[PDB]
Order: structure tokens, then sequence, then C-alpha cells
RNA sequence: CGAUGUCGGCUCGUCGCAUCCUGGGGCUGAAGAAGGUCCCAAGGGUUGGGCUGUUCGCCCAUUAAAGCGGCACGCGAGCUG
RNA sequence: CGCUGAAAGCAUCUAAGCGGGAAGCCCGCCCCAAGAUGAGGCCUCCCACGGCAGCCGGUAAGGACCCGGGAAGACCA
């Protein structure tokens, strides 16, 4: 997983989710899976 | 750390 | 559009009765206790029961879909029920029962047992098909993400506990 | 003409039950209480609040997030020994300290202060060992 | 929860399949229950013990009528087990058979007014190559200005010994009933003729 | 400036966490073993020697590891000098 | 990392709820501890003493003093 401060979508298929305070990037392609911070 | 030496401000103290 | 609104079909015969914060679902298959947020309305109507908000903002439309499939999946439990399968592979690994519980044999040094909770039934057709029956839908999903969790599918072979219909994605090796 | 100074009078009993009120909100009246500042011939150097029993201490309420996040704290003397307790797990084990201590901040400090947090007796569940008194049940 | 009063009584070896057992042996019944301690009455449960039998001399009133609530002749020393309720009205030995592992409480052999060597192990100063009259000696205490003062319950020369030790899961060699004797294998705290507590270990 | 004794060592520590190891993790250009990378975590632990006054550093032999820092570059009404 | 799941016909570990998950946190183990003045509890012992919430005395259960000492200990304890 990426943490950073700069959560982008990176493929068309990435989704943006804001769970418990935190936005997060997931994504079926792993490498793409990304938290806040 | 302190890299230049720190000189000594006192003599020591001598026997008057 | 709209999952909140959309009308649950009450099969023959199962009872919804409505209460304060909950509902209850008996039916030939069990009953169950749903909660319901005292501000979504649920009314009984003919062989239907019906779920409406009392605003249009943002948790009076959420309250709302999720009330609804609560009742909706409630509803099936008690009459057709739930099940999930579960498609063991690889050369060592099987499954099979011992009275209630169920033994997995997925190439540990050791079998693994599972003591199914309440309201669970394990049964093994194959000795690589296993089966989760039970009426909380809730519940049946849990208790099959438990046992694929004691060996999940592995990333570079088709070994492993594998969802009925899980897709078999692998990376390559060398 | 001097002000008025009392014969020191006799004390009230009080009886409040602290269910579904808010913490804060109740622990103000009970100071005021202690203090006294509900009575025309009040007197700032002496003791003359009512006694104030609390029920039903364990119910007490509180808004926003708190019971995970609201932390009460203890420094031991020596070095670590400052611990952090939240809110929840110090009703589940000591449900009485929680109205105790919000009440105590609200209390003067020094002698009177602090011997005035002796005439609050706070109690969980609905029952208190002070039927002697017989207490007005005050409606706050 | 089993456990007895009894004297540490001194140290041996054993033999027992060609391997030589450090022991220590402990006189350890036989114990009159004085005393029942119950939730009704006192809000736990445990069972107050007596052990050594008593001069009547030398026992007060107070003492002896606490003695005769439970028709106990007068005794030395009285002791409560905590979550103990046996079922006779004296425990003995018996109650222990080898193999079994007890945890043994007794007071240590106080060391006086104790330097911070032989109380806290530190290493004291050189003993040559300038060294001046600190050789047994702790070194510093603190810092400076911040924080200006010593931690609570900085380690100093003070008093050491003559307190409480429980030395835990020793095992139980053997038990000798007709002498009211105790093996225990290994080291217990206390001097020869000390009052120990077995009592039945905490650990797995 | 009618004095706030100054490097390094010794001793005694304690705290922070930008975590060296042990614990829990996601991604891996992750077969396995072993690495890299980032996340959580400060409970405990973090060796002995050669050299130089040295801190630092290099080296020897190990190790689970041989962390980096604050505390008047912690500590001379404690010692060394 | 998940289950069930809307807002948002899909999806989503979450917005209602529920699992799982660290040598870390809380209990657990060992030790101190009611000066915890909020000074607790239990067992037991003496008890209506003489004279003008007080005072002065004689006692009770006990206690202290002094002595012989002690793997307790600087004195004290
Ligand atoms: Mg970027
Ligand atoms: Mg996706
Ligand atoms: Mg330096
Ligand atoms: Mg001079
Ligand atoms: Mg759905
Ligand atoms: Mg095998
Ligand atoms: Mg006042
Ligand atoms: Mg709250
Ligand atoms: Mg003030
Ligand atoms: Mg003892
Ligand atoms: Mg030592
Ligand atoms: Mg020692
Ligand atoms: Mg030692
Ligand atoms: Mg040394
Ligand atoms: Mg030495
Ligand atoms: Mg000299
Ligand atoms: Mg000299
Ligand atoms: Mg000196
Ligand atoms: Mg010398
Ligand atoms: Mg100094
Ligand atoms: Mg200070
Ligand atoms: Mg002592
Ligand atoms: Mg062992
Ligand atoms: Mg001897
Ligand atoms: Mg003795
Ligand atoms: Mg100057
Ligand atoms: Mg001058
Ligand atoms: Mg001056
Ligand atoms: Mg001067
Ligand atoms: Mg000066
Ligand atoms: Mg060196
Ligand atoms: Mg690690
Ligand atoms: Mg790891
Ligand atoms: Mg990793
Ligand atoms: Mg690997
Ligand atoms: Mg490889
Ligand atoms: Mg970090
Ligand atoms: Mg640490
Ligand atoms: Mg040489
Ligand atoms: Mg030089
Ligand atoms: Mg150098
Ligand atoms: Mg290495
Ligand atoms: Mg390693
Ligand atoms: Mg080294
Ligand atoms: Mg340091
Ligand atoms: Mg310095
Ligand atoms: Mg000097
Ligand atoms: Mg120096
Ligand atoms: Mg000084
Ligand atoms: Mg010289
Ligand atoms: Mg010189
Ligand atoms: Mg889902
Ligand atoms: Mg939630
Ligand atoms: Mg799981
Ligand atoms: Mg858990
Ligand atoms: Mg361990
Ligand atoms: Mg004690
Ligand atoms: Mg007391
Ligand atoms: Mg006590
Ligand atoms: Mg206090
Ligand atoms: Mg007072
Ligand atoms: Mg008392
Ligand atoms: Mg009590
Ligand atoms: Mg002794
Ligand atoms: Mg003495
Ligand atoms: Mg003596
Ligand atoms: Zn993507």
């Amino acid at each position: 997983m990426k943490v950073r401060a700069s959560v982008k979508r990176i493929c068309d298929k990435c989704k943006v989710i804001r769970r418990h305070g935190r936005v997060y990037v997931i994504c079926e392609n792993p490498k793409h899976k990304q938290r806040q911070g | 750390r302190r890299i230049r030496p720190r000189p000594p401000r006192l003599p020591r103290p001598r026997w008057r | 559009s709209r999952i909140g609104r959309l009308p649950i079909p009450v099969p023959k015969g199962v009872s919804v009765e409505v209460a304060p914060g909950r509902v209850k679902v008996k039916g030939p298959k069990g009953e169950l206790e749903v909660p319901v947020s005292p501000e979504m309305r649920v009314v009984v109507e003919e062989g239907v029961v019906r779920v409406e908000r009392p605003s249009d903002e943002r948790r009076h439309k959420s309250l709302h879909g999720l009330t609804r499939t609560l009742i909706a999946n409630a509803v099936k439990g008690v009459s057709e029920g739930y099940s999930k399968e579960l498609l063991i592979k690889g050369i060592g690994y099987r499954a099979r029962l011992v009275g209630r519980a169920l033994e997995l044999t997925v190439g540990f040094s050791h079998p693994v047992v599972v003591e199914p909770p309440e309201g669970i039934t394990f049964e093994v057709p194959e000795p690589t098909r296993v089966r989760v029956s039970g009426i909380d839908k809730q519940k049946v999903g849990q208790v099959a993400a438990n046992i694929r969790a004691i060996r999940k599918p592995s990333a570079y072979h088709e070994k492993g506990i594998y969802y009925a219909g899980e897709p078999v994605r692998l990376k390559p090796g060398k | 003409m001097k002000t008025y100074v009392p014969k020191q009078v006799e004390p009230r009993w009080v009886l409040i039950d602290a269910e579904g009120k808010t913490l804060g909100r109740l622990a103000t009246k009970i100071a005021t209480l202690l203090r006294g500042k509900h009575r025309p011939d009040w007197t700032p150097n002496v003791a003359m609040g009512d006694f104030v029993v609390v029920v039903n201490a364990d119910k007490i309420r509180v808004t926003g997030k708190k019971l995970e996040q609201k932390i009460y704290t203890r420094y031991s003397g020596y070095p670590g020994g400052l611990k952090k307790i939240p809110l929840e797990k110090m009703l589940a084990t000591h449900p009485e300290r929680v109205l105790e201590h919000a009440v105590k901040g609200m209390l003067p400090k020094g002698p009177l202060g602090r011997r005035l947090f002796k005439r609050l007796k706070v109690y969980a569940g609905p029952d208190h060992p002070h039927q002697a008194q017989r207490p007005e049940k005050l409606e706050v | 929860m089993k456990g007895i009063l009894g004297v540490k009584v001194g140290m041996t070896r054993i033999f027992r399949d060609d391997r030589a057992v450090p022991v220590t042996v402990i006189l350890a019944g036989p114990c009159p229950v004085v005393q029942r301690r119950t939730p009704e009455k006192d809000g736990y449960t445990a069972v107050q013990l007596g052990f050594l039998p008593q001069n009547p001399k030398r026992v007060n009133r107070p003492l002896k009528g606490h003695f005769a609530k439970a028709g106990v002749e007068p005794v030395r020393i009285l002791r409560e087990i905590r979550d103990f309720n046996p079922e006779g009205d004296t425990v003995t030995v018996e109650i222990f058979k080898p193999g079994e592992r007890v945890d043994v409480t007794g007071t240590s052999k106080g060391r006086g007014f104790a330097g911070v060597m032989k109380r806290w192990n530190f290493a004291g100063g050189p003993d040559s190559h300038g060294a001046h009259k600190i050789h047994r000696h702790p070194g510093s205490i603190g810092n400076r200005k911040t924080p200006g003062r010593v931690y609570k319950g900085k380690k100093m020369a003070g008093h050491y010994g003559a307190e409480r030790v429980t030395v835990m899961n020793l095992e139980v060699v053997d038990v000798i009933p007709e002498e009211n004797l105790l093996l225990v294998k290994g080291a217990v705290p206390g001097p020869n003729g000390g009052l120990v507590i077995v009592r039945e270990t905490k650990k797995a």
C-alpha cells in the first residue's frame, strides 16, 4: 500500500473512497491501493 | 554533537 | 434508481411484524430480528412490506436503502435461506465432515477443525466442495469468509480455498 | 447598617436522578447546590450549600464521540507515571468517578472548596443508603 | 487454591534417577482452621490457618477468645489463604503430592542498610587510575537544571532484605506425611526456622 | 563577567521516535528461502576487542540487532583529568 | 484484511451494525499500600468507676517501661 499526501486515481478502474476519516484509493490492480497520510 | 570544538571560558580554578 | 422505495415481496406465508427499532420476520426456516432506525418507517401492506424516509437528506436517503435490503435479506432468509460454496483446489487439499464440525486438510502440519456457530449448517458433497448453509445472510458470508481465510487463494498457483465462481487470476513465477 | 450574615443554618438534602442527563449540564447545577448560591442568605466564607445525593450515575449521558475520546489522566510522580484512561472504561470500572470528577473541577479550590466535594454523594444504580436524611427529590 | 503455613528447616540434596536434586525441607503441617472468610460476612473468600501450638500463658484474652469461637488450642501464628475453603478443618501436607508445583512465600534474609552495589548491582568506580573515594559510590543521580530534581523510585542505598519474597513454580519433590515434612526443589526465601507459606503454583 | 567550571571517558540513568532487532502489516520487478519498499509499534533489547585524549570513524570476532537523538553538546557540591 | 450494506439500480470494510488483527494498551503475575482524612471490612476482649461532646483522679481488656536476646537492626523500629 502507498501512503502519501497526494492520493490520486492512476487508471480508469481506480476508485476513491473515504472510510474512517481517511481518503483511500482502492482498485483491482493492487499496486494502485492508496491511503492518505 | 557539536563539530567545531567549543573553547573553554574558565581557566582551571587556580590555588590563590 | 432507488433501492429504499422498491417494495419487498413477502412470500406465503412469512410474517413480518413491526416494533420500535426492530421488525420480526418469522418463517418456515426460522425467525430473524431486523433492527430499524426509528427515523425510517416500516409499513406492512398486503403480502408486501414497504420502507419510507421522513425527509430527503443524506442520512435518510442512506438509512432507506439499507433498512430495505435488511428486511429483504431477512425475508429470503426465513423462506429460501442462504448458502455459499467453497472450492478446494490443490493436490493435497480436501475436507470432510465429522458429525457437525468441518475438518479441513489444506497442507499444514495439521488439519483445521471449524465448529459451526448457531444457525449454521456444514455440508460436504465432494471432498473439494464445502457448503455453508444458514438462514442469516450476514452470518453465512461471515463463516464462508472465515473458512476461505484458513487457506486463501494463492497468488502463484491454483491451490487454496476459492469462492464459488471466484476467478483465478494468477501472476507469473518465472 | 451592615449586611446580614446568618446564624449558621442546618443544611438541606437533595436527590437527583442522573439518568439521561448530560454530564456537564448536571455538574453545573450540582456545583451550585453545593455552594449554596441558590440561597438568599449566601455567605462565601462558610459551607451552607445543600447535601446532594446523585443516583444512576452510571447512566450519565454524553454528547459527541467522548466515550472513546475523553481521557481522564493521572500522574503518579515516577518517570512514566502518566496514565491515560478513556471515559468508556472509567464508566465500566468506576462509574461514580465520572460525575465526581466533573463536579469537582467546578467547585472552588481551597479548604472550603474541597470540603464541599465531601457533601456530594454520588451513587451508581437506582438506590442510595442515605435514607436517614430523607432527601427532597429535586428536578434539574 | 490450596495453601499451608510452615517453617523452613534447611537444605540438602536427595538423589533421584541418577541425578542429585537440590532441595529445601519445610515442616509444613499441620494447620487447624480457626476462621473462615465468606462473601456474606467478609466480601471475599479465604481460610484463616494457624500454626505451631503456643503456651496458653502467653496469649492475651482477646486472642484467646478468638481461638475459642473455633475450638482451636492457642497457636503461635495465624495466617489466611485466599480462595481456599478446605473440606476438613485441618490442612496438612497431604494436599500436596510429588510432581506438583508450588509457590513459596517467605520473609527474606535482611541485609540491613545496603550500599548501592549489594542492593542494586551497580558497578561502582575504578579501583585505581585516579578514582577518588568513590569506589563503592553510585555516580550521578540526575541531570542538571532540567528537571533539576531526582526521579521518584531512584535506586539508591538503604535497607535491603527482611521483606516478603515469593519464589514461584517450585517442584514438590516429596512429602513425608508422618513427619509433616515437605521437600521442595531449589531455593526458598527466608532463613532456617523462618515461617513460609506454601501454595499451589500459578504457572503452567 | 560582586563566576552559569568548560571536550572525552566512567558511573547512574530517563525521555522522544524520523524503529537497528524482536512483534503486526500492505505493495513487490514476492516461486521458495532470502531481499527491497512503505505502514503500525517505543514493551524489552541493542556484544567484546585493535587504533587515536578523542566524540566520530575505520578495523577484528560476533550477533536477533550491533538505531539515531533530547535532557546546560544530561550528569566535576558524583569520580576522572 | 474482511462480513453484511446504502446514500449512488452498479460498486464500496461504514454512512446503521459485526467479525478478525501486534512483543504494544487494559486486566492477569510479583511487591508496596486505608495519612484511600474518602482514614474501609471481619474475628475477638474490657465495659454501666468515683468527685465539681468538660475536668481531675482510681481501674478494666490491653499497652509501655526495665531486663535476656535475635540471619531484625546505624539509633529508632
Ligand atoms: Mg504522485
Ligand atoms: Mg474497483
Ligand atoms: Mg562532542
Ligand atoms: Mg584568591
Ligand atoms: Mg444489495
Ligand atoms: Mg503435509
Ligand atoms: Mg460557599
Ligand atoms: Mg459518546
Ligand atoms: Mg481563586
Ligand atoms: Mg510470612
Ligand atoms: Mg549485588
Ligand atoms: Mg542484589
Ligand atoms: Mg543479586
Ligand atoms: Mg566497568
Ligand atoms: Mg569493581
Ligand atoms: Mg587526585
Ligand atoms: Mg588528591
Ligand atoms: Mg569525593
Ligand atoms: Mg582510594
Ligand atoms: Mg553540578
Ligand atoms: Mg522543574
Ligand atoms: Mg525491613
Ligand atoms: Mg521449567
Ligand atoms: Mg543452618
Ligand atoms: Mg519461628
Ligand atoms: Mg561571565
Ligand atoms: Mg569585574
Ligand atoms: Mg553573586
Ligand atoms: Mg562566587
Ligand atoms: Mg557560583
Ligand atoms: Mg574508546
Ligand atoms: Mg519488524
Ligand atoms: Mg514481521
Ligand atoms: Mg514487508
Ligand atoms: Mg518469501
Ligand atoms: Mg525469487
Ligand atoms: Mg512511525
Ligand atoms: Mg522499543
Ligand atoms: Mg596492544
Ligand atoms: Mg592530538
Ligand atoms: Mg576522528
Ligand atoms: Mg546481520
Ligand atoms: Mg532477521
Ligand atoms: Mg562495538
Ligand atoms: Mg542516550
Ligand atoms: Mg555537556
Ligand atoms: Mg572536579
Ligand atoms: Mg567532565
Ligand atoms: Mg554545582
Ligand atoms: Mg596528574
Ligand atoms: Mg593536560
Ligand atoms: Mg460488499
Ligand atoms: Mg459503523
Ligand atoms: Mg477474516
Ligand atoms: Mg479481538
Ligand atoms: Mg514474550
Ligand atoms: Mg501485604
Ligand atoms: Mg485505618
Ligand atoms: Mg492494610
Ligand atoms: Mg485523593
Ligand atoms: Mg477532614
Ligand atoms: Mg480501620
Ligand atoms: Mg469493604
Ligand atoms: Mg532476619
Ligand atoms: Mg534495635
Ligand atoms: Mg538490640
Ligand atoms: Zn487503478
